[PDB]
């Protein structure tokens, strides 16, 4: 264990850590961002997300 | 209640051949009439 002082240790400050680890290119998605949908035209040349 | 089971005949191994089940699908695609490996 080390000595975690409120500010006798000054620097050596706690620091909490979170990290994230994504998957891409996988099984339909359970997790995306807040963009909403739209329509679903056919057969048109059109962009697709 | 576990126990250990008694009256444990010891048994000779048994072998056999896998033949041709030994695979599965290693992504989610669709590829179809390929020969991909
Ligand atoms: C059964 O035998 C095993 C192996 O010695 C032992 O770990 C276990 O505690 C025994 N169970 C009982 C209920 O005596």
């Amino acid at each position: 264990s080390y000595g975690f002082q409120p500010t006798n240790g000054v620097g050596y400050q706690p620091y909490r850590v979170v990290v994230l680890s994504f998957e891409l290119l996988h099984a339909p998605a359970t997790v995306c961002g807040p963009k909403k949908s739209t329509n679903l035209v056919k057969n048109k040349c059109v962009n697709f997300n | 209640q576990c126990v250990n089971l008694t009256t444990r005949t010891q048994l000779p191994p048994a072998y056999t051949n896998s033949f041709t089940r030994g695979v599965y699908y290693p992504d989610k695609v669709f590829r179809s009439s390929v020969l991909h490996s």
